[PDB]
C-alpha cells in the first residue's frame, strides 16, 4: 500500500534521502558536507568529458589537452571546470574538517575515521590529477614529490623504482598515474555512501552540540531546498570564478610543455599542498619531513582521544575556541610560507608553526580543556 | 639570487572586467605577425581556423593561409611538396627542428607564442614590457655578446636582438606603427592567441550573471517559504501538576 | 529504526504554527535582523579578528622585512 | 488544561490581505 | 475586495499542475528567446566598437 | 619624550606599517599612563586592585586606539597611494573614535568621537604640510 | 590550598560563566554535558518532573538558534539559579564505573 | 584514566597470552620472509637455493 | 617615441630623478674601480620600478 | 558517439573512457540485484519452496 | 593507451614490451568469451527453474 515504504530500494532512501529524522536547528555549515557530494559528481562527468581525449603517454598528452582547450565545442569550459572546480572542491572540503572538528561531530568515531581515510584517498587523486596535464609544473613537480619516499632506508627508494616503471617520468609513470587517478574517484563514492551509512544510525550531529534527538526533523520538506539553494550558490561562486577568472585559481608553468632538461625556477607545488609543502621545509632530514608530513594529516585521530572538554562541540566555548582559532590561522601561515620561495626567516616562522601547529592539540587543547573542566564542576 | 625586475601592471582595455578584447588591434597584432613575427619562436597549436570569425571571411581565410605554404606529405609515391594554403593548414613550421634554432641562437630556444601570456607570471603585460625594456648595462656588470641586456629578462640578459625598432612594419590599415602601438597590437594579438575563447566566454558569463541574479533571490524566497512554518512557531509547556 | 514512531520521551509541550500560504515571506526581514547581525558581531568579533590581524602583520612583516634583505643588498654587500 | 491554552498572536507574521479578522479567506486563497 | 488579475490567475493555470507545467514550458519558450536576444543587443551595445560584426564593413560585399 | 614622537615622526611617507603602527601605540600608551595616572590621583579608588583596574582599562584604551590609528592611516597611505593629502589620516581619524566607541558600548559617544578625532588628525596632517607653529617660539 | 584569594577564582569563573554562550540561552549547566551512554543511563534516572523541564527548556533554545535570535535580556540565567540536578545521578554513575572497574583489575 | 588497565588480572592476561604473540608474530615475521622474497631470512636458512 | 616621450615625461617627476641621482651614484661607485664587486645594476631596477610605476598610469595617455 | 564524421581517435577515445567507466556501474547494478535477492530468498531446482529447509 | 597512432603499437607494447604483458591480455581476452560462460548458462538456467517469479 504505502509506496515508499513499499519498494526496499525506496524504503532505504526514505530512511535516508526522503525523510531521515534531522535536527532543525542546522546552520550552513552542514549544508557544506552536502556540497561536497554536490562537487563530486559534478567532477565525475566533467572528468568524463575531459576523458573523452585526453591520451596519458609521455608526447602525445600536451597536444590532445591543446586540442581541448581550442578544439573541443565548449568543452573549455568543461576543462577550467574540472580543474577550478576540483578547486572548489578542495575549498569546501576544508571547511567541513573544518566543521566537524569544530562541532565535534568526530565524536562519531567511525564515521570520523572513514572520513579520515576518504581524505588520503582525496589527496592522492589530487596529486595523479595533477601530474597529469603534463607541463614543466607536472614533470618536475611529480618527480620532486615522489623523490620523498626515497627517504626510506631501504625499501622507498625501491619504490619509486616501482611507481615510475622507469628510470623516470615517462609514458609508463604517466599513464601509471592516469589509471591510478582514475580508479580512485570511483572507490572514493563507495567511501562515501559507506560514510553516510555510518553517520544515518547515530544521528546527525547539530550546531547546539547537545543532542537535539527531542526536536529531529524530517529532512525532505526543509533540508533539500536549504542544500539546493546552497548547492546553487556555489554554483555562482564556481561560475564566478572561471568565466571571470580563468586562469588565477592554478600555477601557470604547465602551460609550458615539460622538459626533463629544462628546469623551473621555482616548482611551486599546487595551492591545496602548500602547507604541507611548507613543513617539507620545516625540518633537517627529509625522512623526518616525510614522517611529519604524514603526520600533519593522520595526527587527526588522536583528537577524539585529545578530546575531554564536556562539549560535544566549540561554540559555547570562546577559550577553546580561541586556541582553534590560533590553529587556523597557524595553518594559514604555513599556507604562506609554502607559498614563498625558500627563505631564512620564512624557515624559522615555519619551524615554530609547526611546533605549534602540533602542540596546540597536543599540549594546550586537552589541558585547558582540563582546566576550563575544574572552573565549572566538570 | 639576484632579483628579476618585476613589471608594473598597466591599464589595458580589455582587463575591466566586463572588458573584451576588440579584433582591431588583435588584427594589425596579426599583421605585426605576418611578417615580422617569423622568427620563431613558434604559434602551431593554433592554425588558422580561429583567424576565420575574429576578422576573415572564409575565402579570405584561406586567402590569408595560401600566404606561406607548409610542405604536403608523401602520397602514393610523391614525397613532400608544398600544398597552396587551406586555412586548415597551420602557420609555418619555425625550424626543421628546434635545435636548427638553438643554432641560430647560441643554444637557447625562443619559446612558443601560445603560452607565453599564460605561462609567465605578470602575462601579457610583461611580454609587452620585455620588448620595451632593453635599457642600457650599469657599470661593472657582465654579458655575453650575443645577449642584448635588458631586466625584464630574469638571467638580465635576453639574446633576443629588440625586433622591434621606430616603424617597424607599414600596416595595411595604413596606421602608424609607433613601437608603443604595434607592441601593444603585438601582446593584444597574443593575449587573442592566448586565450582564442576569451571575447565569446564573456559574453556567457555576463549572462550567466543575471541568470544568477535572478534565480539567487527568488530560490531563497521558496526557502524561506518552507521555514517560515518553523520559524514563526510559537512552543508553550503545561504542567500537569 | 530511530525514526520517529518511536523516540525520545516528550510531555505536554505544545506546537503553534500557520500555513505558508497564509503568511508573507519576509516579516520585517530587514529591520529584525540588523541589530541581530550587529550583536552577533559585535559578541565573536573579539574571537576572530586577532588571529587574522595578527596573520596579515606577520604577512607584511616577513614580506617586508625580506624584501630588505632583497632589494636593498648591493649597500649591504658594500663596494 | 483545554480551557486555558491559548493562540498567542501571529498578525505581525500575517498577510496584509488576510490580516483583519473579518475577511474571507477563500476570498484571499486566489491571490495568495 | 474584488480579486487581482494575479488572483483569478491562480484559479486559472496553477491550481492544476498539468496547466501549471504548460505555463513552465511556455514561460521558459519566451524567457529563453527575449531574454537571449537582449543579452544579445545589450552585449553588442555595450563596449560597442571592440565588435567585428560592426567592423566587417572594411571587407564585406567590396 | 620629545625623542619617542620624534621616533613616530619619522614615518617616512607610511612604508612599513607595522614599524608606524608600534609606535602610535606606545603614544596611546603614554597618554594612557598619564591619564590613569591623575585619574588615580584626583579619584581615589578605594582598594588599590580596583585601581590597577582602572589603569589597566585606560591604558590599553588609548594604546588601542593609536595602534588603530596609526595602521589605519598607513595602510590608507599605502593604499590610496595618493598618499600625501590630509585626508590620508583622517580615516583613521574616524577609525580612532570606533575603537573608543567599542571599548565604551555607547554609538553616541563613539560617533562623536569618530568627527572630532577625525577632524583633529586631519588637521595635525595639514599643520605638518604647512609648518604650523603652534608653540612659536618669542621671534618678534 | 587556595582561600583567601579563591574570590576572584568565583570572580573570573563568574566571568567564565558569562564566558560561556549557554546562560544567555539560559541552559543549565547540566544540560550541556555531552551524552555519552553510561551519562545517559543517569538520564533515564531522572524523575518526570524535572526531566520534561530540561526537555522542554532545550527545544526552546532548539528553535531560538534556528532563528539564530538570542533569548530575551530578562530571562538570562543567574549563576545561582541553575540547580545542578544531575549531580548525584552522574556521581554514582562514575562510582559505579569505577566500582565494576575496581573489582575487574583484580 | 588508562590506571584500570594497569592491574594484576590484566598484567596475569599479558603472562598468559605473551607467548601466543611470540607464535603469531613469528608467523607474520615468517610470512614476510617468504612472500615478498625477503632473502635476508632467506638467507639465514641454507636449505633455500 | 611617444612611448619614451612619456618615459621621460615621468622623469620630470622628482621619483625619477632622486632615482636617477641615486642611479649615478652607485653606478659611479662601480665606475670607481675596476675591482668593485657590486651589481649597482640592481639600482638600475629600483629606478626602473618607480619610473614605470609612473609610467602605469600615462603610458596609454598615448593611445592613438 | 563519433565525436564526428569519421571512425576516428576521438571516437577510440569514446569508446575507451566508456569502457572504462561503465562496468562500474555493472557492479554498482549487480550489487543492486543482490539488494532484490536478499529477503525474497533463493530458489530450489524443485520448484517448490523450501521455507522449512533453508 | 591509444589515439590513433598509439593504438596497436601500445596493445602489442603490451603483447611483449610490457612485463607479463602477453600474460594478462591474453588471460584478459579468454576473460570475457569465459565470463559470458558463467553468463548465458547462468541466464538458461534462469529461464529454467523459473527463478524468475522473483
Ligand atoms: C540575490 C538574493 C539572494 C538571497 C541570498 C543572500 C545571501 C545568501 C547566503 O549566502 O546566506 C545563506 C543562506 C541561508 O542562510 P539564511 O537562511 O539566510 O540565514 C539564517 C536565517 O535566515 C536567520 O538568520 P538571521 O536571523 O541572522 O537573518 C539576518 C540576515 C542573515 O544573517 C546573516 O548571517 C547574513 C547573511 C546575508 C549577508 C551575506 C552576503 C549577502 C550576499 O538576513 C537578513 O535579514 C538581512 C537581509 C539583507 C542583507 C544585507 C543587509 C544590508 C543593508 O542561503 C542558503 O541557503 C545557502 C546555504 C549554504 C551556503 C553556501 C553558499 C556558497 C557555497
Ligand atoms: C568562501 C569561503 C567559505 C566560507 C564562507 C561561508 C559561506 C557563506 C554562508 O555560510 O552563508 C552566510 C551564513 C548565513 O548565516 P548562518 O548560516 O545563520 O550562520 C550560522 C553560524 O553557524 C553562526 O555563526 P555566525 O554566522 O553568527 O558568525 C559569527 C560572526 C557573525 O557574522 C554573521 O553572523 C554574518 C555576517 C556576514 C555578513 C556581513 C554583513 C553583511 C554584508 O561573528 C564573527 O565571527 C566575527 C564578527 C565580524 C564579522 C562582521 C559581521 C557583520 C559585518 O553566515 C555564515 O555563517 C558565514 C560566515 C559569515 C561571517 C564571516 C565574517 C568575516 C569577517
Ligand atoms: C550536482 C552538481 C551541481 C548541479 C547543478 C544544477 C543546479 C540546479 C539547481 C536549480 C534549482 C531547481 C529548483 C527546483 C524547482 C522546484 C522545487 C520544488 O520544491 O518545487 C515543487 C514543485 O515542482 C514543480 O512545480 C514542478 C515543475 C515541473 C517542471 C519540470 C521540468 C522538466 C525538465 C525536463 C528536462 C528536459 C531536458 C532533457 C534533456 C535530455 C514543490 O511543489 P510546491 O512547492 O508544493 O508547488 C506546486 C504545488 N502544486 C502542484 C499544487 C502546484
Ligand atoms: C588559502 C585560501 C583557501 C580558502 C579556504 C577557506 C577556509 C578559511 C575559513 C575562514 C572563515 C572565517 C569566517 C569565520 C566566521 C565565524 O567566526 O563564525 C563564528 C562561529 C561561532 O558560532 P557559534 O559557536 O555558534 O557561536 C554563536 C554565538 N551566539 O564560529 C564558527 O562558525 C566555527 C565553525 C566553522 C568551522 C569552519 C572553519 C573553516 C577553517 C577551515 C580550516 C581548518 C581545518 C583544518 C583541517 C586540515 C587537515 C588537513
Ligand atoms: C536538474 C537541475 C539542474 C542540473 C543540471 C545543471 C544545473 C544548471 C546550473 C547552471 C548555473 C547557471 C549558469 C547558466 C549560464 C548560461 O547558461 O549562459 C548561456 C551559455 C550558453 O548559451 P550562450 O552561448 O551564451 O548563448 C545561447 C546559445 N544557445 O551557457 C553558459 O555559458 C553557462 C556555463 C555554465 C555551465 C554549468 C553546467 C553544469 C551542469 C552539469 C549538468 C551535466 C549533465 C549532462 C551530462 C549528460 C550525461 C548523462
Ligand atoms: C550461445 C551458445 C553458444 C555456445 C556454443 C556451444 C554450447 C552448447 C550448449 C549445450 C549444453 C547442454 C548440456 C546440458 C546437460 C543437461 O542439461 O542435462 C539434463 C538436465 C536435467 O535437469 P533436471 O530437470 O533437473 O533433471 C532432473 C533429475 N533430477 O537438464 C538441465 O539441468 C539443464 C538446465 C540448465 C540450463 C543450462 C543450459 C545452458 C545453455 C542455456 C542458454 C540458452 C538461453 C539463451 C538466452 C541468451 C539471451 C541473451
Ligand atoms: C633575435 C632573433 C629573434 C627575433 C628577431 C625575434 N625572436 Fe623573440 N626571441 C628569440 C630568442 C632566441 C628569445 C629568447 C632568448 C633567450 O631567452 O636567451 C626570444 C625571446 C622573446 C620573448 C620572451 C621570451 C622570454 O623567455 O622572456 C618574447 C616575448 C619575444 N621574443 C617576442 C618576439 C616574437 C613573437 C618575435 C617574432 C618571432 C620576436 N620576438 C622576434 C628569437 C627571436
Ligand atoms: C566528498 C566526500 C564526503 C562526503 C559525501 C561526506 C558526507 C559529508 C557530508 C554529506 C556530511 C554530512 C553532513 C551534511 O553534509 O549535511 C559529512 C558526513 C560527515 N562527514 Fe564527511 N563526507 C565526505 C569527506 C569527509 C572528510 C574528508 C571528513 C573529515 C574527517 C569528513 C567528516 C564527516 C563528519 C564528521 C560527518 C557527519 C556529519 C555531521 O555530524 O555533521 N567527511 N561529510
Ligand atoms: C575529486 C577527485 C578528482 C581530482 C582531485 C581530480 C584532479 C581533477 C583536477 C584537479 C583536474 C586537473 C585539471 C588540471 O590540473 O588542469 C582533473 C585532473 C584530471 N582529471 Fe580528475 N580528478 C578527480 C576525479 C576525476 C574523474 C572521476 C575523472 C573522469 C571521469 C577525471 C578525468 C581528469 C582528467 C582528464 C584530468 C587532466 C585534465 C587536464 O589535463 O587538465 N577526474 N580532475
Amino acid at each position: 500500500t504505502n509506496i515508499r515504504k513499499s519498494h526496499p530500494l525506496m524504503k532505504i532512501i526514505n530512511n535516508a534521502f526522503i525523510d531521515l529524522p534531522a535536527p532543525s536547528n542546522i546552520s550552513s555549515w552542514w549544508n557544506f558536507g552536502s556540497l561536497l557530494g554536490i562537487c563530486l559528481i559534478l567532477q565525475i562527468l566533467t572528468g568524463l568529458f575531459l576523458a573523452m581525449h585526453y591520451t596519458s603517454d609521455t608526447t602525445t598528452a600536451f597536444s590532445s589537452v591543446t586540442h581541448i582547450c581550442r578544439d573541443v565545442n565548449y568543452g573549455w569550459v568543461i576543462r577550467y571546470l574540472h580543474a577550478n572546480g576540483a578547486s572548489m572542491f578542495f575549498i569546501c572540503l576544508f571547511i567541513h574538517v573544518g566543521r566537524g572538528l569544530y562541532y565535534g561531530s568526530y565524536m562519531f568515531l567511525e564515521t570520523w575515521n572513514i572520513g579520515v581515510v576518504l581524505l588520503f584517498t582525496v589527496m592522492a587523486t589530487a596529486f595523479m590529477g595533477y601530474v597529469l596535464p603534463w607541463g614543466q609544473m607536472s614533470f618536475w613537480g611529480a618527480t620532486v614529490i615522489t623523490n620523498l619516499l626515497s627517504a626510506i632506508p631501504y625499501i622507498g627508494t625501491d619504490l619509486v623504482e616501482w611507481i615510475w616503471g622507469g628510470f623516470s617520468v615517462d609514458k609508463a609513470t604517466l599513464t601509471r598515474f592516469f589509471a591510478f587517478h582514475f580508479i580512485l574517484p570511483f572507490i572514493i563514492t563507495a567511501l562515501a555512501a559507506v560514510h553516510l551509512l555510518f553517520l544515518h544510525e547515530t544521528g546527525s550531529n547539530n550546531p547546539t552540540g547537545i543532542s537535539s534527538d527531542m526536536d529531529k526533523i524530517p529532512f525532505h520538506p526543509y533540508y533539500t531546498i536549504k542544500d539546493i539553494l546552497g548547492a546553487l550558490f556555489m554554483m555562482l561562486i564556481l561560475l564566478i570564478l572561471v568565466l571571470f577568472s580563468p586562469d588565477l585559481l592554478g600555477d601557470p608553468d604547465n602551460y609550458t610543455p615539460a622538459n626533463p632538461l629544462n628546469t623551473p625556477p621555482h616548482i611551486k607545488p599546487e595551492w591545496y599542498f602548500l602547507f604541507a609543502y611548507a613543513i617539507l621545509r620545516s625540518i633537517p632530514n627529509k625522512l623526518g619531513g616525510v614522517l611529519a608530513l604524514v603526520a600533519s594529516i593522520l595526527i587527526l585521530i588522536l583528537m577524539p582521544m585529545l578530546h575531554t572538554s564536556k562539549q560535544r562541540s566549540m561554540m559555547f566555548r570562546p577559550l577553546s575556541q580561541c586556541l582553534f582559532w590560533m590553529l587556523v590561522a597557524d595553518l594559514i601561515t604555513l599556507t604562506w610560507i609554502g607559498g614563498q620561495p625558500v627563505e631564512h626567516p620564512f624557515i624559522i616562522i615555519g619551524q615554530l608553526a609547526s611546533i605549534l601547529y602540533f602542540l596546540i592539540i597536543l599540549v594546550l587543547m586537552p589541558i585547558t580543556s582540563i582546566i576550563e573542566n575544574n572552573l565549572l564542576k566538570w | 639570487t639576484d632579483l628579476e625586475l618585476h613589471a608594473p601592471s598597466y591599464p589595458w582595455s580589455h582587463r575591466g572586467l566586463l572588458s573584451s578584447l576588440d579584433h582591431t588591434s588583435i588584427r594589425r597584432g596579426f599583421q605585426v605577425y605576418k611578417q615580422v613575427c617569423s622568427s620563431c619562436h613558434s604559434m602551431d597549436y593554433v592554425a588558422y581556423r580561429h583567424l576565420v570569425g575574429v576578422c576573415y571571411t572564409e575565402e579570405e581565410a584561406k586567402a590569408l593561409a595560401e600566404e606561406v605554404e607548409v610542405q604536403d606529405g608523401p602520397n602514393e609515391d610523391g614525397e613532400m611538396f608544398m600544398r597552396p594554403g587551406k586555412l586548415s593548414d597551420y602557420f609555418p613550421k619555425p625550424y626543421p627542428n628546434p635545435e636548427a634554432a638553438r643554432a641560430a641562437n647560441n643554444g637557447a630556444l625562443p619559446p612558443d607564442l601560445s603560452y607565453i601570456v599564460r605561462a609567465r607570471h605578470g602575462g601579457e603585460d610583461y611580454v609587452f614590457s620585455l620588448l620595451t625594456g632593453y635599457c642600457e648595462p650599469p657599470t661593472g656588470v657582465s654579458l655575453r655578446e650575443g645577449l642584448y641586456f635588458n631586466p625584464y629578462f630574469p638571467g638580465q640578459a635576453i639574446a633576443m636582438a629588440p625586433p622591434i625598432y621606430n616603424e617597424v612594419l607599414e600596416f595595411d590599415d595604413g596606421t602608424p606603427a609607433t613601437m608603443s602601438q604595434v607592441a601593444k597590437d603585438v601582446c593584444t594579438f597574443l593575449r587573442w592567441a592566448s586565450e582564442p575563447e576569451h571575447d565569446h566566454r564573456k559574453r556567457m558569463g555576463l549572462k550567466m550573471l543575471m541568470m544568477m541574479g535572478l534565480l539567487l533571490p527568488l530560490v531563497y524566497a521558496m526557502k524561506r517559504h518552507k521555514w517560515s512554518v518553523l520559524k514563526s512557531r510559537k512552543l508553550a509547556y503545561r504542567p500537569p501538576k | 529504526g530511530r525514526e520517529f514512531g518511536h523516540l525520545t520521551r516528550m510531555r505536554h509541550v505544545i506546537t503553534y504554527s500557520l500555513s505558508p500560504f497564509e503568511q508573507r515571506a519576509f516579516p520585517h526581514y530587514f529591520t529584525k535582523g540588523i541589530p541581530n547581525v550587529l550583536r552577533r558581531t559585535r559578541a565573536c568579533i573579539l574571537r576572530v579578528a586577532p588571529p587574522f590581524v595578527v596573520f596579515y602583520l606577520v604577512y607584511t612583516w616577513g614580506t617586508q622585512e625580506f624584501e630588505k634583505s632583497k632589494r636593498k643588498n648591493p649597500a649591504a654587500y658594500e663596494n | 488544561s483545554h480551557t486555558d491554552i491559548r493562540v498567542p498572536d501571529f498578525s505581525d507574521y500575517r498577510r496584509a490581505e488576510v490580516l483583519d479578522s473579518t475577511k474571507s479567506s477563500k476570498e484571499s486563497s486566489d491571490a495568495r | 475586495a474584488a480579486p487581482t488579475l494575479t488572483a483569478r490567475l491562480y484559479s486559472l493555470l496553477f491550481r492544476r499542475t498539468s496547466t501549471f507545467a504548460l505555463t513552465i514550458a511556455v514561460g521558459a519558450l519566451f524567457f529563453e528567446r527575449a531574454f537571449d536576444q537582449g543579452a544579445d543587443a545589450i552585449y553588442e551595445h555595450i563596449n560597442q566598437g571592440k565588435l567585428w560584426k560592426h567592423i566587417k564593413h572594411k571587407y564585406e560585399n567590396k | 619624550a620629545k625623542t619617542l614622537l620624534h621616533k613616530y615622526s619619522d614615518i617616512p611617507e607610511g612604508t612599513e606599517c607595522h614599524r608606524k603602527a608600534y609606535a602610535s601605540t606606545s603614544i596611546g600608551g603614554a597618554t594612557g599612563l598619564i591619564v590613569s595616572a591623575y585619574s588615580i590621583a584626583l579619584k581615589p579608588p578605594a582598594s588599590f586592585l580596583e585601581g590597577v583596574a582602572r589603569t589597566g582599562r585606560y591604558t590599553f584604551t588609548s594604546a588601542a586606539i593609536g595602534a588603530i590609528f596609526g595602521l589605519t592611516s598607513c595602510i590608507s597611505a599605502q593604499v590610496r597611494e595618493k598618499p600625501d593629502d590630509p585626508l590620508n589620516y583622517f580615516i583613521g581619524g574616524c577609525a580612532g573614535g570606533l575603537t573608543l566607541g567599542a571599548r565604551t558600548r555607547s554609538y553616541g559617544i563613539g560617533a562623536a568621537a569618530c568627527a572630532y578625532m577625525g577632524l583633529t588628525a586631519a588637521l595635525v596632517k595639514m599643520g605638518q604640510l604647512e609648518g604650523w607653529q603652534v608653540f612659536a617660539e618669542p621671534k618678534v | 590550598a587556595v582561600a583567601a584569594s579563591s574570590k576572584w577564582l568565583e570572580g573570573i569563573r563568574k566571568w567564565y560563566y558569562n564566558a560561556a554562550g549557554f546562560n544567555k540561552l539560559g541552559l543549565m549547566r547540566d544540560d550541556t554535558i555531552y551524552e555519552d551512554d553510561d551519562v545517559k543511563e543517569a538520564i533515564r534516572r531522572l524523575p518526570e518532573n524535572l526531566y520534561n523541564d530540561r526537555v522542554f527548556r532545550i527545544k526552546r533554545a532548539l528553535d531560538l538558534t534556528m532563528r539564530q535570535q538570542i533569548l530575551p535580556k530578562e530571562q538570562w540565567t543567574k549563576y545561582e539559579e541553575d540547580k545542578f540536578y544531575l549531580e548525584p545521578y552522574l556521581k554514582e554513575v562514575i562510582r559505579e564505573r569505577k566500582e565494576r572497574e575496581e573489582w575487574a583489575k583484580k | 584514566m588508562l590506571s584500570r588497565f594497569l592491574g594484576p588480572r590484566y598484567r596475569e592476561l599479558a603472562r598468559n597470552w605473551i607467548p601466543t604473540a611470540s607464535m603469531w608474530g613469528a608467523v607474520g615475521a615468517v610470512g614476510l620472509v617468504w612472500a615478498t622474497d625477503w632473502r635476508l631470512i632467506l638467507d639465514w636458512v641454507p636449505y633455500i637455493n | 617615441d611617444p612611448l619614451t616621450t612619456v618615459r621621460e615625461q615621468c622623469e620630470q617627476i622628482e621619483k625619477c630623478i632622486k632615482a636617477r641621482e641615486r642611479l649615478e651614484l652607485c653606478d659611479q661607485r662601480v665606475s670607481s674601480r675596476s675591482q668593485t664587486e657590486e651589481d649597482c645594476t640592481e639600482e638600475l631596477f629600483d629606478f626602473l620600478h618607480a619610473r614605470d610605476h609612473c609610467v602605469a598610469h600615462k603610458l596609454f595617455n598615448s593611445l592613438k
